[PDB]
């Protein structure tokens, strides 16, 4: 799926045509299309969880709003395709607007019909059977959570209820015809695990910053790579976390160990749960694997180097702001408005010109 | 619930959901990579007795349609799959997949680990299986099923899927234009080749026609005595299913034509019997060859082919006699896939060259075949 | 169905409620569903010839009045439902916002993508097969017409053509178990014709206004009531053509054969053409059948009465101010006028106020 | 494009649509306007060897279900509409009209000018026929099976159709909060009847059950001692197909019942087995009754009820023993529709007091059979 960044460029025609717009792209394997779908949309750090809806139901204007994204596609053409079965709309009815081969349209529709159970037989629905006909098809536990109107971690921990976790495939070249001595996995809901992990060495896990994006570029993977280059000459056994299929991060030979999966609390988690890492590395991939820092530790992952919170101490321009009072350094001076009128009073204190930032 | 359950002679066990008829099915499990050609695949007498597992997980994408039919019905035993799509979606399909399979009256299952199953059938070799769709499949039932299942090692098939009565063929290949040509007419054809009914491939006699051959196709216990009489051009060994090894007629018939000086050639099944009619000995595979990406190089010009295999039993290259001479390898395990006959005008190749789901690659084998009636009949 | 007269009530609230606001209502027979439903929209006498469209099909905003029409029910409504599967709407789509059950439904979008077939093979695609198909799901010759972007008189040819015509059936109270010695009946495209008219009388046809509507009520019914009455008492066979529900009109008692259909032009001629009527009375219906005269006339009917033409000289603003002036009469000063600076002019010649028909 | 034809004994042809099973049909055809309730009407075993015609042009509206079937399965011999509506719409149904009938392995047609049937039948009266649905139907083919076919008149169906072993009955009636009941204890009902099957319909033991009957269904031809040896509290003549004249083994258990004080109670068939068992003459109609909006006078009283009918065969009226005094008519054709016995705790009617497609006038007829017993027992 490629990575747009139209936001950056607001003056710029946003329609998708015969000269490339995208800056990056994300990849995902799955046992299924649909799986292997969802699995990228999650990945895609845009903020997806899966087809999250772009229109409101109840907005009159939606169908009117849907139809264009579809016949003049946009970087938001696919969630608008979900939002077209929600509102009605045929695959054949879609099909026309935008020449997308039905064969994918009924899957996605699937997905729809999918959701709308989930939304109506809620959390109580959520059987071990049902849960599992829906990872299987890709559903991310955020997806669900929202669906459910419940949080993630709740359908993490139902998940853990039933027992429902994903296994590991190896990538071969030949559909298992032949053995495979190479480590690069994905995850699936299916039977066989093979992802038979070692008890033997010390590992230390890289995550990876997904796709590219402007101020998200090759510069992190190339730390990344870096950071397993080092690490597995040094003696530990280094596993790789990344779907950008561009990146020298993503190649077999970068890491001991390379899962191809999106870089989320979800599938890092369940690697994590599996492999029972020494450490893992949350700070060379960008803000990707920076935001999940706090939840991972959380989730007791075993983060090295700097810590979730000294993190945030610098993040959080509150917590910053106070380091540096304490440390008696110079900032400038700030205010932080509510109101219109407020700043315009604040802002005589702090003095012209100014950087207004939202 | 449509339920559907598979199990292994080693009382491995696969629920999913049934997609085709209901009942029971019973062959040797085999698994093949080919990512399109599931139809031609269905339809290939090579698969009696046998229950086929296909590995690239979405099986029935395009339909169906008569064209992609290798031969008047449906030869699999039955069919594992990992996901049936909600639709078909192609301009050729007349059928969706499902529909097909109920037609044929044919066992299918969908929504099982086919990974899980390949790995197994390559690491522990093949193994005879069940799959049965119903109400409440009888694991225990199936398991015996299974293992009841006689096997396919010493298993003349050929024999069972022959046709009854010898007959003309004079149809061509299909283009995407044309479809599927009209019949030739036998003044049309100058050369005339008999083939023996081995469970052959419609492809194979298309192949043939295309190169201008009028066929008579005969059933597999035919007498050489009774073929000679043709005054054939030349002799054709079709592929086809089981053991190889006890078709004692096969081999008498063919030891027959090796004693003349027509060109005889056989694919598949056809090679194995020229070869034990020449002094070779048969093996049956760990888990053979089933998939369209098979690297075999003409040792001979050291060039390689993608081919199209489905084999379950090979002609062992140490036990060769003299008046063989390698021609083919597999570049994957190596295995014989090309054998000539040193002394005469007979030859023959493992894969298809006619392919049918598959890489053209190895369709040229079909040339030297014609080369050699050509410079038959001048003499 | 019920006939609306909002547009006589400007400023009047049209959605439709549990109050009612219809001034009429046509009924109609047919063998199935489609066909009925078909020659009641046919007969309701709003200029609609089946399933006319309302919006256009590259109208971009046409989802959303197509939406809101079917939510908020308006007299339009069966026709915006027709215009959504066109705009490729889905049954659960429709369904969703109409609360029409899926059992009608489906039989509209049916018809719907019949009407794509006509509209794409043309009449050179109309066979004989696909046109009877077509007629017996209640498809009006002139629909037809419309979608293969011919005349009305071309279908209706070309059905003659084919010996493509009706049949009759008769009510009876109990699906034809037991005979009947009346003679009200229902035209269909089936097999066996029960009409048997008669070769032994005289016959005049008395032709009906269809669905009440301001302007055209009770008062024509009654003339076209008392006219078979009338005739009948004189000797003659009366046979009367209209299909409003609700009058003396069509109570098989009024007449010696009745028509219960509607009061088109198609209809009409299915019947002369079997029951060879003396005499077509056009003048008692008001507006629906005065509308037919000329075309009735033209087809060979035998129209009774004052003629078409007539008709014509009067109802045509500049016949009849030929004849004014032919009698040295006294009309108002009046102008006709096609700009509105013309006007403005002619106006001053005339003296206000003025009149303004537009 | 799936032909159907519809052909009767006197040539007449109907030209249609397959909408169930491939294959022919043979039987006696018939009209029924039931607007409502054909896959009751379906699961008729009375139809048993006829095949029906619906009045009402939309056949399937609401699908089917369970709940509505009145036997174990379609005794239909075929199925004769003008429309197969698009979809079911129906929150009961289960399986689309289609599915079910091709389930059901039954021959249908729909899109035929079945007023023309219908009143062709009113006219000339009952007629065989043949339903051919396939490829290239043969109409001479389908007249030939019409013409052959040996007809009703004189055919004993109820042996045909009956249970193969007694059993016990004891499920009650259905309910649109809860659905069909679960089977009551035997200790749960007082009284105990013992129902002939002559092809009995769920909803008349249903019925009884209802009024805490526990139930013995007998096969048809159980002997009237054999009968006895059970110490009935009532005994019930079902209903069922074909004539109930050759029905002999039933006339004579009968005849032996009262002889004795048990009361009887004989629905449809067994209306007429009783009045036959009474000495009274039996007669096939015109065109009989089927459709659910008979009116039927309950004379003594001089009251109407609307009813659900299905009979071909009818008893005269003028052939009545005195011992037969005459309880209902119809309205339609004043012919005889109950019957009671001056002498005997025994009555039957026509009618079908269960209705299960139809109106529930006349179900307590059943209530008198009630009284009868409870008398009985206290005696
Ligand atoms: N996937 C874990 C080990 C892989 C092994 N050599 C195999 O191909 O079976
Ligand atoms: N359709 C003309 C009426 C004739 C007749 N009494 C009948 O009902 O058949
Ligand atoms: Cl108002
Ligand atoms: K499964
Ligand atoms: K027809």
């Amino acid at each position: 799926i490629p990575r747009f960044n139209f936001e950056k460029f607001a003056g710029a025609n946003d329609r998708l045509t015969t000269q490339m717009k995208s800056v990056g792209e994300v990849m995902a394997i799955g046992r299924t299309q649909q799986e292997s779908l969802q699995k990228a949309l999650r990945g895609l750090e845009v903020g997806a969880t899966g087809f999250d809806p772009k229109v409101s139901l109840d907005d009159p204007e939606a169908l009117t709003k849907i139809r264009r994204e579809l016949k003049d596609a946009g970087a938001d053409r696919i969630w608008y395709i979900a939002d077209a079965f929600r509102a009605g709309l045929s695959v054949d009815g879609v099909f026309n607007l935008t020449n997308i081969d039905r064969w994918f349209l009924v899957q996605i529709e699937e997905l729809v019909r999918l959701e709308e159970k989930v939304a109506e037989v809620g959390i109580t629905g959520l059987n071990a059977d049902f849960l599992r006909q829906l990872k299987r098809k890709g559903f991310a536990d955020a997806r669900l959570a929202k669906l459910a109107g419940v949080r993630e971690a709740e359908i993490r921990k139902l998940r853990d209820q039933y027992d429902l976790h994903p296994v590991y495939k190896r990538v071969d070249t030949c559909a298992a015809e032949f053995a495979t001595d190479t480590a690069y996995m994905y995850s699936t809901y299916e039977e066989e695990c093979e992802a038979n992990p070692s008890t033997d060495r010390e590992k230390i896990m890289v995550l990876g910053g997904g796709p590219n994006r402007i101020g998200q570029g090759i510069e992190f993977d190339y730390c990344c790579v870096h950071a397993s280059l080092a690490l597995r000459e040094d003696g530990y056994e280094t596993i790789m976390v990344n779907c950008n299929p561009e990146t020298v991060s993503t190649d077999y030979d970068t890491s001991d160990r390379l899962y191809f999966e999106p870089v989320t609390l979800e599938d890092v988690l369940e690697i994590v749960r599996i492999e029972k890492p020494k450490g893992v590395i949350v700070q060379y991939g960008g803000q990707t694997p920076l935001k999940l820092a706090r939840a991972l530790e959380a989730a007791g992952v075993p983060v090295i180097g700097t810590s979730p919170d000294a993190i945030d101490r610098a993040e959080d321009r509150e917590r910053f702001q106070h380091a540096v009072e304490r440390l008696k350094l110079k900032q400038p001076a700030n205010a932080t408005v509510t109101a219109i009128e407020m700043a315009v009073e604040k802002a005589k204190e702090i003095g012209y010109p100014l950087v207004v930032r939202p | 619930i449509k339920s559907a359950l598979l199990v292994l002679e080693d009382g491995t066990q696969f629920h999913g959901r049934a997609i085709g008829a209901t009942g029971s099915a019973v062959g040797e499990v085999v698994f093949n990579t080919s990512m399109t050609g599931y139809q031609e695949i269905l339809t290939d007498p090579s698969y009696s007795r046998q229950i086929v597992t296909l590995t690239y997980p979405h099986i029935g994408n395009v339909g169906t349609n008569d064209a992609d039919e290798e031969s008047s019905q449906v030869h699999a035993q039955g069919l594992v799959i990992r996901d049936l799509p909600l639709i078909a979606s192609n301009f050729r399909n007349t059928e969706d997949l499902s529909s097909y399979l109920k037609r044929h009256n044919i066992v299918a299952i969908a929504d099982i680990d086919t990974r899980k199953l390949t790995r197994l059938l390559r690491e522990k070799g093949a193994q005879n299986g069940c799959i049965i769709a119903g109400d409440n499949p009888d694991a225990a039932l199936a398991l015996e099923k299974a293992r009841a299942f006689p096997g396919l090692n010493g298993m003349d098939l050929a024999k069972e899927v022959t046709t009854a009565e010898a007959y003309s063929w004079t149809q061509g290949s299909w283009t995407l234009t044309g479809g599927l040509p009209q019949a030739k007419k036998e003044d049309e054809l100058p050369f005339h080749v008999v083939a023996y009914d081995f469970g052959a491939k419609r492809n194979i006699l298309r192949m043939l026609v295309d190169r201008g051959c009028r066929l008579t196709i005969v059933p597999a216990q035919t007498s050489a005595e009774d073929v000679l009489k043709m005054n054939p051009d030349g002799i054709f060994l079709s592929n086809g299913p089981g053991d190889p090894a006890p078709c004692d007629y096969a081999i008498t018939a063919i030891q027959k034509f090796l004693e003349t000086d027509i060109p005889v050639f056989g694919i598949c099944l056809g090679h194995q019997l020229l070869a034990l009619a020449s002094g070779a000995k048969t093996v049956k595979m760990k888990f053979g060859h089933h998939g369209g990406n098979h690297p075999v190089k003409d040792v001979e010009k050291n060039v390689v082919m993608i081919t199209a295999q489905n084999h379950g039993f090979a002609v062992d290259e140490a036990t060769l006699p003299a008046n063989l001479r390698v021609t083919h390898k597999s570049l994957f395990d190596g295995t014989l896939q090309g054998i000539h006959r040193t002394d005469k005008p007979a030859f023959s190749f493992q894969g298809h060259p006619e392919a049918s789901p598959g890489p053209h690659d190895a369709a040229p084998l079909f040339d030297h075949f014609i080369e050699l009636i050509e410079q038959y009949r001048k003499t």
